[PDB]
């Protein structure tokens, strides 16, 4: 709208006068100080991506050792002749190995 | 007694797929939290680093 | 935002003037005194890891 454009011009004239008032050499080193803290913000977020990457790798180790536990329960069921319980344990093992492949894919992206 | 073997397997199969859905829920929520943070950090830093340096 | 950047520049100009006021040689030995107490903080925490290991 026309009054939005006129409104921003009266506001911009006052803002430009304030921008003239500060020394560009002092504002340029303030900008370098500001840019140094901007790198401080980036390193915290980047480091947290490493922590998140390691967390998916922890879940992968949890689900893969849980699959080994269920395989041992399946082995126990087979020596006890309870083949129906061996199939039940194998079903738990399969969902853990299939989610482990999803976590491996997530970890590859990370 | 033949019905109760069938029901005992169906009850175990139901909790097995409830159990599966719960592990999936945690992993899917984690990815959504991570993706939110990645986007905000990458866009915020790239914009601020270009803008302040050019003005100065 | 624009006023955050302008605000930090007026605040930074005053802070930089104060940073000019102190002698860099005196501030460099104050930094060595500060760095020596930083090693004092690290040894207490490290020694407590030995205590936690023994626990």
């Amino acid at each position: 709208g026309l009054f939005d454009r006129l409104g921003r011009v009266v506001r911009a004239n006052l803002n430009d006068l304030v921008s003239k008032a500060e020394d560009p050499e002092k504002v340029l080193e303030q900008a370098v100080i500001d840019m140094q803290e901007d790198l401080v913000q980036l390193r915290q977020a980047v480091a947290r991506t490493i922590a998140e990457e390691k967390r998916t790798e922890q879940r992968l180790n949890q689900d893969t050792q849980e699959a080994k536990k269920w395989e041992d329960r399946a082995k126990l069921a087979l020596t006890n002749g309870e083949e129906n319980l061996a199939r039940e344990a194998l079903a738990r093992k399969k969902s853990l190995t299939d989610t482990a492949a999803a976590y491996q894919t997530q970890l590859a992206q990370q | 007694r033949t019905m109760s073997e069938n029901l005992r397997r169906n009850l175990a199969a139901l909790e097995a797929k409830i159990s599966e859905a719960k592990t999936k829920k945690n992993m899917l929520q984690a990815r959504a939290k991570a993706a939110k943070a990645n986007a905000e950090l990458q866009q915020t830093l790239a914009a601020a680093a270009a803008a302040a340096a050019a003005a100065a």
